């Protein structure tokens, strides 16, 4: 005869859980980072307008010196 | 399919989700739950098919 039957030694392995890895970091290192971040956008925020402010007092002066014959 | 069963039902292993607050959440995860359970309990049928007629 022949049907429709599983072999001898059965089929293979088949899973029925739930399966999460947990992948990431811990949150001391990702409030690192971002503590990390924020600092070295303060440095260069502070040197970038400390150099803006000194072009405006350049630029300024400037006009000091051109406003009288205007 | 475990109070009162049928056919084969009792032949077969598997477990039923409970819930604990009665909300929509759980009675979503219970569903998934017994999605699971049918893949065993549909692997459990495929491995022990007895030959005979229809």
């Amino acid at each position: 005869v022949k049907q429709d039957m599983p072999p001898v030694g059965g089929y293979g392995p088949i899973d029925y859980k739930r399966n999460l890895p947990r992948r990431g970091l811990s949150g001391y290192s990702m409030f690192a980072v971002g503590i990390g971040a924020l600092l070295f956008g303060y440095w260069s925020m502070m040197r970038w307008n400390r150099e803006r402010r000194r072009l405006q007092i350049e630029d300024f002066e400037a006009r000091i010196a051109l406003m009288p014959l205007l | 399919r475990k109070t009162q069963p049928y056919d084969v039902y009792d032949q077969v292993e598997f477990d039923v989700p409970i819930g604990s607050r009665g909300d929509c959440y759980d009675r979503y995860l219970c569903r998934v739950e017994e999605m699971r359970q049918s893949i065993r309990i549909i692997s459990q049928c495929l491995n022990k098919m007895p030959p005979g007629e229809i």
